[PDB]
């Protein structure tokens, strides 16, 4: 057939480019970074009403100061999360401190290109890694299967990514509050989601310096959705 | 060294001395013999200091990875067994460890596991480990009751280390107290044995043999 | 060793070997899982093309992983045995180290992890198997039902079906299963499970297998006559 | 490099089938028919040797029926050489079990072991599968008399009566027609030979074209005897049943 | 773990104002047997370094080959191999010191005590010690084995600290070394009269002196010494 | 039999001030009854405002310091030139030491510097990696001669306030960098008089927020 | 300490006219402590008999091993193994553990089914074959057995006479050994019949 | 650990095991249960070197439980004892052998018979009517040899066991802090809470 | 065409297409400029962003106190090669107490990249590197290609539109080589050189990345408001 680690005539790795197509088919995940915290939100996208939606875990804790949202072939993310958690805990063991969000992201991205004929293919999943450290403050990273990671003020990945990113382009400014960011994720998720947004088919989370990483309750998220509807109907 | 830990109505009391010796030479009087594994779990130090420090710090890392994966507090049983299984792999290599893994969970209640570098793992209500263990056991056995108050239990642990600190040449310096509750451990301060001895002698009327 | 990358991405972003593994599941006999208020029931189809079979010794479709958890499946039978073995070993390994039996979610997460591993390892093909894992966590009376598939994704279900004509029985369950009030008793849960299989099975003779799992390691497999009584009662009520 | 020449033996078809397993089953369909019938007081194994010659030394020959231990035997359908590799592995597993537990290996455990080995070749290794289907006839003190079959996929199932090899469709219908649960060994012997006599591609069924065996409790008191029939004994039972 | 077989005794050395001097006798002992009298234990590396080695001779020959191999390797793809990127004494020492410590850590030591004497690119004197344990140290005077006990005291009377180095000339330094070699010949039972001496000067370069002998010895007083106490005749 | 260990003598002393820290050590290096060097630096600046010494067997001491310096360098590469805090360095050194648990670095390690709040810090290690933050710690040959003196003159142990007669302790007043250096110099002068392996020279490294400063003093050479 | 004399016990084998005999005591102990009076040391694989003295765990292990190997032999060869062939198998199997051996003293006994020839053999712990015509001895009272056998034995004894000779050789040897006794068993082996007799002896 | 006894009577197997756990100088525990249930009708008591004893017992337990699930069938006591012996026989020629002696008391549901197996750390298996490990037999066997009958009831077996324990408590220098007694019969495993 | 399926296959004209495709990835990468005098060596790199919310991809990596590089192409491959350089620089320092020669650093990179072109299964590196350093023979500038070819130069540029900067340096050769003992003026020439490779976009504060090494100057990277001086 053809090599797994083959370059195309344009100078790109076929398998990496194809894994990016798989991520486009994945459910939408949005991250917004502010000076009061970083917010992570996801579309759950249950394939049937009999599927208990609370068992859909697309937002995940890496450490107390680092959270993670995923999009694409979510089964592939489990080993990436395991590595990340191990890296975060191992660094704390060696250095008696929290690990930098960038260093954690770099550790995850080192796995990405370890494929050939090591694992048999790249990961089919993109990660939004959000966190906080004392050196660089609140940070949001986008970790791809290419091994590249970009820092973002705000970022959307998944099926409604290009539409959501254009919306994040206009809406984001440097003086956003945490509450403003929460509603903004819910607003953009509702726009790109096929089904109607509610507390059962969408999930919110955040990371603050004081309280650390927290996944939001369905009751808490429900109030933010109700607050969103009223403020949109307000004008 | 003298370290103890016992279960009671109000949870667990952990008490240790602070002396470190190399032969007759007193290397330190300010050694920490309670490892704060995490906010809910405590571990005592006896035998090899490095072996206890290193592997119980390591245990804390494993406990953290457990509750990240399982989204649930690790049991005292599971935590203690991670340590005992680890040291058992090294059996014969020369590790020196005698520790109490102490914790308070919903499903178990207050639990103490004695763990050994021989691979021994014992659940129990009262444990004393170290060169001054026999002295501490005497005070504990004669005064222990399940229905002790948190105040009295803390004193009993303090008084038992003092008993050993006095008689055992390789124990002393100061007494460190901890109280383990379901919501986590609470530190109850460092108590210099020199000052504590005279205080206890006068107030309690004990140690009449000693001139003060 | 053989290191060939069999599971790989295609231009449209699909992993055909994982998708073709699902087609093997589609071919497999139907399996259904329904959880009540204080029980879970695992229904399984036995194709009647194979008669002159010895039902005593023939591998049963539902398998005990531990005394409190069970695993049924649809797809390649030989592949299922490898997952069942690994799960049973991990169940004992968990008891040995954690001094507590596995939760149903943990056992599911493990099996799903094995299935995932085979989708990006060299020289191996994915399992042509989807599983339904059911049981009760230790010292817990809340019913658990999970599903896994060749890709390695897993999730919890109030009720679910897999295998051939699973589209039809899922259609049935989606209209007949009420979340606000699930099957309160064992009878109601088993009845709804048999009813759902009767949409697809053909004959209600030896083609339906039912296994009931209750809290505190209380697992029992229904016999032919016991199931036949449900089949009789369902069709008699239907004649109206 | 080498990738160019790789057949990729362990992959799925778009329909979700294992190419090599399916083609191995096609291979087995051209092999001599083997039949197993389970009765209340014993098991019968009957099998047809493929287009033999008059100069073949039959009495020392063995291509169909093999012995795994004193309690368990197998009928082979497919590549004889492949079967012998698996048979020796099975013989070893039985002995390992006996050494460990000091008890004869239960039939199903042995069958599962061999079937798991076959499965491995379909999922990993990049090698071709074993082109072999077995019929396992055996006895243990848990389930008593048991018949199983395994095929190159590694899937195994239990049976009251079963055929493998050539003309299994025709053979299985004939068995399904005349089999009953209260049947006995002497009746099962007659059914097996009658089934082969009708399904055979040869002009007539003779002793030189057959291998035959029985697992009976018909041994002195509570114990089991395997009987691999000799050429003269197969000739006698053919006359007794009235086929020749 | 081994035991040394054929051995070399003291290596002695010192710093002076413009460079370093190093010396070692030409003997390869076999226990108490003075087996080999033509053994060169000072091995020059380039025109700026001299490595003096004591202890096991078979390990010395191995080290000698490592250094010869090091020069070859340094010349590979190196247009400045005889200029800016030539081997320094500090490079040669650090390499040996790494090897010595690695070997002791594998419980299979090179059974030697080594002194690397040389002059760096900037004209700085280099003099450092390393042994079978991987222990390293530097000093205005360095000596191995018996030299440590008898040579150092004499050499330290010339250069007692760092500030005495610029005050010490090559003639004074060489005189002290030659005298120390005589003292070692009097008192070390595993030494020989024949020795080699090497001077590495920042101006005049490497001067290697072979076939030197201990001379101006005092023995005449031995005739008067009689008995072990009371004996007169 | 080959013995991979040796004793190179020497004595070191770490003292933690209020907003400073000192790590001192004699410059004499010995084997048995012979002097190898009268000036062989033993306390080292390892970067990131950390000073270190690994006293005992000099080869293991040099190996450990070298490996730690290397760890500081790679900490910068891997973590965006982040400053290695004294507590993080201490934990890192534990893992270096315990890594050779069954063939130990035969040294008593001490590091000194400032914690993340700017206060003086000294950490003390045993050969196999057990460690602790301490206010005062002498290490090596004359450690038993120095520590009792420090207990008395730094922590004011057994000293009470005149008139009260054993009822009121002498108050633990903070010592200045000039006051600490006096106690360090007198400790080493006393150790030199009564311990044969101590002498020649004393080298002190002083750590403050401004950086690392060195001070050298002569000791008796007999 | 010495593995070959922890558990104790003995085996003896003799040839007669168209017959062989093999016999053993029944004691298993932990040095001074008697543990079992039913520990038989003679096993058989088809018509070939194997006695094994020495460390009891190895006696058990080797019995299980030769059962294993003779069963596979029979399946492949389509015939029961012979004493001459089995002797070589025992030797090969012991020598493959040359530098970590089973602490045993095996004794083969049997009649060749084709030739009808009586056969006995002995081995050291490491596999060296002792193929004697007259008799083979093994165990903690081997010296005593050598003394008994050397005087009591005469060639070409009939089965019922051979029984008396081997029985008296065993019994009186075991009574002079602290670690042997506690009952005894004697096998009288002919070409197509084998009689097994338990002997009455002192139980101290 | 110190003393472990076993006695097979008419219709059951009784295992008695000491409660003491000593760490050189001090007795750390006086209520230690030196036994593990391998299967519903098979109990294994154990004594030997610290750590090894429990590690071995639990390893065996896990393996028998694994077999029980896989086959949906309980192994006979004979089969379990053979498996255990092989593990110990494998262990003795290892880098670091398990220093563990065991008694396996089980009730065979097929044969309707109680069975007691004694296995030492070398892999020395023996089926017995009554057994012990270490020095325990030296004090008790003379009493068991005298009084034992194969048709004893469970109550009579316990009385003979009390006599053995009394003789141990009299003549042994070590204080083993009494024994925990367990009975294995057709109905399963149960503990005699008063002894 | 038929000879580009893997790196182990020569074409009929003697070409290695997989290596040439890896070379193509460098041309797609963002521009970076390298130049030196007799005292100092300078790297100037135009960092690329994904969009307005995103950060600007870092281009320059430090290998030792006296050496470092700028990348153009696959960033993960640069991380692998830079890590390897860090180890080799570090091996030289630890074992020989010797700073690794820049020329020898190039020889090591060549040999590492070469092994990936001759063996089956692997792939060439998809990145180009510009290594600057100051060693015992003064200032140095290297150009690494993943074919294995390493070239010592006075100045150069790699990446998209790099020809414009490369032509500028070819004209300015006689001027910038003489900029001795003046780091600011040498950087200016580098910033003016990279400006020739710009279209539409211009050099902003978070866009530009500059690094320098010299006689009494350790390898230091300048980003953010530190490079506002040179805009
Ligand atoms: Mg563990
Ligand atoms: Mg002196
Ligand atoms: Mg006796």
């Amino acid at each position: 057939d053809r090599g797994v680690s083959t370059f195309s005539p344009e100078g790109r790795l076929f398998q990496v480019e194809y894994s990016l197509e798989a991520i486009k088919l994945g459910s939408t995940a949005i991250g917004i970074a502010t000076k009061e915290g970083v917010v992570l939100g996801v579309e759950k996208r249950a394939t049937s009403p009999l599927l208990e939606s609370d068992s859909i875990e697309k937002i995940v804790e890496i450490d107390r100061h680092i959270g993670c949202a995923m999009s694409g072939l979510t089964a592939d993310a489990r080993s990436m999360i395991e590595h990340a958690r191990t890296a975060a805990v191992t660094h704390n063991l060696y250095y008696d401190e929290d690990i930098n969000v960038e260093s954690l992201t770099q550790s995850v991205c080192d796995l990405a290109l370890r494929f050939g004929e090591l694992m048999s293919r790249p990961f089919g999943v993109a990660l939004l890694i959000a966190g906080h450290d004392a050196d660089d403050g609140y940070q949001l990273f986008h970790a791809e299967p290419s091994g590249t990671f970009y820092r973002y003020n705000a970022k959307a990945i998944g099926s409604g990514s290009e539409g959501a990113q254009a919306e994040l382009l206009n809406e984001w400014h440097s003086s956003l509050t945490l509450k403003e960011a929460e509603l903004l994720v819910l607003k953009i998720l509702k726009q790109v989601m096929e089904e109607k947004l509610d507390e059962n088919n969408a999930q919110l989370s955040c990371i603050t310096k004081q309280d650390g990483f927290k996944i939001y309750d369905n009751e808490k998220t429900a109030e933010l959705i109700k607050e969103l509807k009223e403020k949109e109907a307000a004008e | 060294t003298t370290t103890l830990a016992f279960r009671f109505q109000g949870g667990i009391i952990v008490a240790v001395d602070s002396r470190a010796t190399a032969g007759n030479w007193v290397a330190s009087q300010t050694v920490k013999k309670v490892i704060e594994i995490n906010p809910f779990l405590l571990g005592t130090i006896a035998g090899g200091a490095a072996d206890c420090q290193f592997w119980e710090t390591w245990l804390g890392s494993q406990c953290r990875l457990h509750e990240l994966r399982e989204k649930e507090r690790i049991s005292v049983a599971a935590a203690s067994k991670i340590l005992s299984n680890l040291v058992y792999q090294y059996k014969g290599a020369g590790l020196s460890m005698g520790t109490m893994i102490c914790g308070y969970t919903r499903k178990e209640g207050p639990t103490i596991y004695y763990v050994d570098s021989d691979g021994t793992r014992l659940k129990g209500d009262i444990f004393c480990v170290g060169s001054g263990q026999t002295f501490a056991y005497g005070v504990l056995d004669s005064n222990y009751k399940w229905d002790l108050s948190v105040e009295d239990a803390l004193y009993l642990g303090k008084r038992s280390i003092l008993a050993a600190a006095h008689r055992d040449a390789y124990s002393g310096g100061s007494v460190n107290l901890y109280h383990v509750t379901e919501d986590g451990w609470i530190y109850h301060g460092n108590h210099d044995v020199g000052e504590l001895f005279w205080k206890v002698k006068e107030e309690e009327g004990s140690f009449n043999n000693v001139i003060g | 060793g053989y290191d060939r990358a069999l599971s790989i991405f295609s231009p449209d972003g699909h992993i055909f070997q994982v998708e073709y593994a699902l087609e093997a599941v589609k071919r497999g006999t139907c399996a259904v899982g329904v959880k009540g208020k204080n029980c879970v029931v695992l229904g399984c189809e036995r194709r009647s093309t194979l008669k002159l079979q010895d039902t005593r010794i023939t591998p049963s479709k539902v398998s005990k992983i531990d005394s409190h958890v069970v695993l049924s499946f649809s797809g390649l039978n030989a592949d299922s045995r490898i997952l069942i073995e690994k799960a049973r070993v991990e169940a004992q390994s968990h008891r040995l180290t954690l001094e507590d039996p596995v939760t149903v979610e943990y056992l599911t997460r493990y099996v799903a992890g094995v299935q995932q591993r085979y989708t990006q390892s060299g020289g191996v093909r994915p399992f042509g198997v989807s599983t339904l894992i059911a049981g009760f966590d230790p010292r817990d009376d809340e019913p658990k039902l999970y599903q896994t598939e060749p890709s390695g994704i897993y999730s919890s279900w109030s009720a679910q079906t897999i295998g051939r004509n699973s589209k039809t029985v899922r259609e049935f369950l989606e209209k007949n299963y009420d979340r606000k009030e699930p099957p309160a008793t064992v009878e109601e849960c088993v009845k709804l499970t048999v009813r759902s299989l009767l949409e697809v099975v053909q004959t209600g003779a030896k083609n339906i297998e039912i296994t009931v799992v209750k809290p505190d390691s209380d697992i029992v497999a229904l016999s032919s006559e016991e199931i036949n009584q449900y089949v009789t009662q369902i069709e008699q009520e239907k004649q109206e | 490099g080498s990738r160019r020449y790789d057949s990729r033996t362990t992959i799925f078809s778009p329909e979700g089938r294992l190419y090599q397993v399916e083609y191995a089953l096609e291979s087995i369909s051209h092999a001599g028919t083997a039949i197993g019938i389970m009765a209340s007081d014993g098991i019968v194994l009957a099998a047809e040797r493929k287009v033999t010659s008059t100069l073949l030394e039959q009495d020392t020959s063995t291509e169909k029926l093999y012995k795994l231990n004193d309690k368990i035997a197998v009928a082979v359908a497919g590549l004889t050489a492949d079967a012998e590799i698996l048979i020796n592995t099975a013989r070893i597993h039985a002995q390992n079990y006996l050494k460990t537990y000091n008890e004869d290996i239960p039939v199903e455990i042995l069958v599962r072991r061999l079937s798991d080995i076959k499965q491995g070749y379909t999922q990993h290794g990049g090698l071709r599968p074993f082109g072999v289907s077995f019929i396992y006839a055996g006895y243990d003190d848990r389930y008593g008399y048991q018949l199983y079959t395994s095929n190159p996929s590694g899937n195994y199932t239990g049976w009251k009566a079963i055929s493998v090899g050539a003309n299994t469709s025709a053979a299985q219908t004939l068995l399904q027609m005349d089999y009953k649960d209260d049947m006995k060994v002497d009746d099962a012997i007659e059914l097996a030979l009658k089934t082969l006599s009708k399904t055979t591609d040869s002009s007539a069924l003779t002793y030189d074209r057959l291998e035959f065996a029985t697992i009976r409790k018909g041994a002195n008191d509570g114990e089991v005897y395997q009987k691999i029939f000799k050429p003269q004994e197969i000739k006698d039972i053919l006359v007794k049943t009235g086929i020749t | 773990t081994q035991q040394p077989i054929v051995t070399g005794t003291s290596v002695i050395s010192m710093k002076y104002d413009n460079g370093v001097i190093i010396a070692a006798d030409n003997l390869g002992s076999y226990g108490s047997l003075l087996r080999f009298n033509g053994v060169e234990r000072l091995i020059p590396v380039g025109d700026n370094t001299v490595v003096g080695i004591s202890g096991d001779i078979s390990d010395m020959q191995h080290i000698e080959r490592l250094l010869k191999d090091l020069v070859t390797e340094n010349a590979y793809d190196n247009p400045l191999a005889d200029a800016e990127e030539a081997l320094e004494p500090s490079y040669i020492f650090e390499y040996l010191a790494t090897v010595m410590y690695q070997r002791r850590s594998k419980m299979n030591p090179l059974w030697n005590a080594i002194i690397v004497a040389g002059v760096q690119s900037n004209g700085d004197q280099f003099l450092r010690y390393v042994n079978l344990l991987g222990v390293t140290y530097s000093s205005p005077t360095l000596a191995t084995g018996f030299g440590a006990h008898m040579a150092n005291p004499l050499l330290r009377k010339v250069v007692d600290r760092e500030s005495d180095i610029p005050k010490t000339t090559v003639q004074v330094a060489e005189e002290a070394i030659v005298n120390a070699m005589r003292v070692l010949y009097y008192r070390d039972a595993r030494s020989s009269r024949n020795f080699s001496l090497a001077i590495i000067d920042k101006n005049t370069g490497l001067t290697f002196k072979k076939n030197l002998q201990v001379e101006n010895m005092k023995w005449d007083f031995a005739k008067d010494i009689k008995g072990y106490g009371t004996q007169k005749i | 039999q080959f013995n991979p260990y040796g004793d190179n003598g020497g004595t070191i002393l770490g003292i933690a001030g209020e907003d400073f820290a000192v790590l001192a050590g004699d410059t004499r290096n010995i084997t048995d009854y012979s002097i190898n060097s009268r000036y062989e630096p033993k306390v080292f600046d390892c970067g990131d405002n950390i000073v270190m010494s690994a006293n005992g067997f000099a080869a293991d001491g040099d190996a450990l310091v070298k490996r730690f310096k290397n760890s500081v360098k790679w900490y910068h590469f891997d973590h965006n030139d982040k400053k290695l805090s004294i507590n993080s360095a201490a934990r890192n050194i534990q893992h270096l030491l315990y890594g050779k648990r069954f063939f130990p670095y035969y040294v008593h390690t001490i590091i000194a510097g400032l914690d993340e709040d700017g206060k003086g810090a000294v950490y003390s290690f045993d050969p196999v990696g057990s460690y602790e933050r301490e206010q005062c710690r002498a290490g090596g040959a004359a450690a038993s001669l120095i520590m009792p003196f420090l207990d008395n003159q730094v922590n004011f142990k057994n000293q009470y306030e005149p008139g009260t007669n054993g009822k009121v302790k002498k108050p633990l007043k903070y010592l200045s960098v000039e006051e600490v250096i006096k106690l360090v110099r007198d400790s080493f002068t006393s150790a030199t008089e009564r311990h044969i392996q101590v002498g020649d020279g004393l080298e002190i490294l002083i750590v403050t927020k401004d950086g690392v400063r060195k001070e050298f003093y002569e000791l008796k050479r007999d | 300490s010495d593995p070959s004399s922890i558990n104790g016990g003995i085996v003896v084998a003799m040839t007669g006219k168209d017959c062989v005999a093999i016999a053993c005591d029944l004691r298993l102990g932990s040095q001074s402590l008697g543990v079992s009076n039913k520990f038989e040391k003679i096993f058989h694989y088809g018509h070939v008999f194997l006695g094994i003295t020495g460390l009891a765990t190895d006696v058990t292990t080797l019995n299980e091993m030769f059962r294993y190997k003779t069963n596979l032999y029979k399946l492949k060869e389509e015939r029961a193994i012979e004493p001459e062939t089995f002797t070589q198998l025992v030797s090969s199997s012991l020598y493959e553990r040359r530098f970590g051996p089973y602490f045993v003293g095996p004794v083969v006994a049997g009649i060749n089914s084709k030739s009808g020839k009586p056969f006995i053999a002995g081995f050291d712990l490491i596999g060296c074959i002792d193929e004697a015509k007259d008799f083979i001895v093994s165990g903690t009272a081997s010296d005593q057995l050598f003394g008994m056998c050397e005087s009591l034995y005469e060639p070409n004894l009939e089965p019922e006479d051979l029984f008396e000779t081997i029985s008296q050789a065993l019994l009186n040897a075991a009574d002079r050994d602290a670690l042997s006794g506690w009952g005894a068993v004697v096998y009288i082996i002919k070409k197509d019949e084998v009689v097994k007799r338990y002997l009455k002896m002192r139980q101290d | 650990m110190d003393i472990i006894l076993g006695i097979r009577v008419q219709d059951s197997v009784i295992l008695a095991s000491s409660k003491a756990v000593t760490r050189g100088i001090s007795v750390l525990k006086d209520s230690d249960d030196k036994t593990r249930q391998l299967s519903p009708h098979t109990l294994m008591s154990f004594a030997g070197e610290a750590g090894d004893t429990v590690q071995f017992a639990e390893y065996i337990q896990a393996n028998i439980q694994l077999y029980s699930i896989r086959e949906d069938y309980e192994l006979s006591p004979q089969a379990v004892s053979s498996f255990v012996r092989q593990e110990l026989a494998k262990s003795i020629r290892s880098r670091r052998p398990y220093q563990v002696n065991v008694l396996i008391g089980g009730y065979d549901k097929k044969k309707n018979k109680p069975e007691l197996y004694q296995i030492d750390y070398l892999g020395t298996k023996v089926e017995l009517p009554y057994g012990a490990h270490g020095y325990s037999g030296f004090y008790t066997f003379s009493l068991l040899d005298h009084h034992y009958r194969p048709d004893m009831t469970t109550e009579e077996g316990l009385d003979l066991l009390k006599l053995c324990v009394q003789e141990l408590e009299k003549r042994m220098p070590m204080d083993f802090k009494g024994v925990i007694v367990k009975i294995v019969d057709k109905d399963g495993i149960r503990q005699v809470d008063d002894f | 065409n038929n000879y580009d399926g893997d790196t182990v296959t020569f074409s009929p004209t003697g070409r290695l297409f997989q290596v040439e495709y890896a070379l193509e990835a460098i041309k797609q990468g963002s521009v970076t400029v390298g130049l030196r005098s007799n005292t100092h060596a300078v790297l100037v790199a135009l960092k690329r962003n994904a969009d307005e919310l995103s950060s600007y991809q870092k281009k320059i990596i430090k290998c030792d106190e006296h050496m470092g590089l700028s990348l153009a192409g696959l960033a993960p491959d640069a991380r692998v090669l830079s890590n390897y350089l860090r180890q080799q620089c570090n091996y030289s320092s630890l074992v020989f107490n010797r700073k690794l020669a820049v020329e020898r650093a190039g020889h090591l990179l060549c040999d590492k990249a070469q092994k990936n072109t001759q063996s089956y299964g692997g792939r060439p590196y998809g990145v180009g590197l510009l290594i600057i350093g100051y060693d015992k023979s003064g200032a140095h500038l290297l150009e690494f290609q993943p074919s294995g070819n390493v070239t010592e130069l006075y100045g150069t540029a790699i990446g998209a539109r790099s020809q414009g900067a490369k032509t500028y340096l070819e004209r300015t050769l006689d001027t910038f080589i003489k900029i001795d003992g003046n780091p600011d003026e040498l950087i200016k020439a580098g910033v003016e050189a990279i400006s020739q490779s710009l279209r539409d976009e211009s050099l902003t504060v978070d866009n530009l990345s500059i690094a320098i090494v010299g006689k009494d100057t350790p390898f230091t990277i300048y980003d953010g408001e530190a490079v506002a001086k040179y805009i």
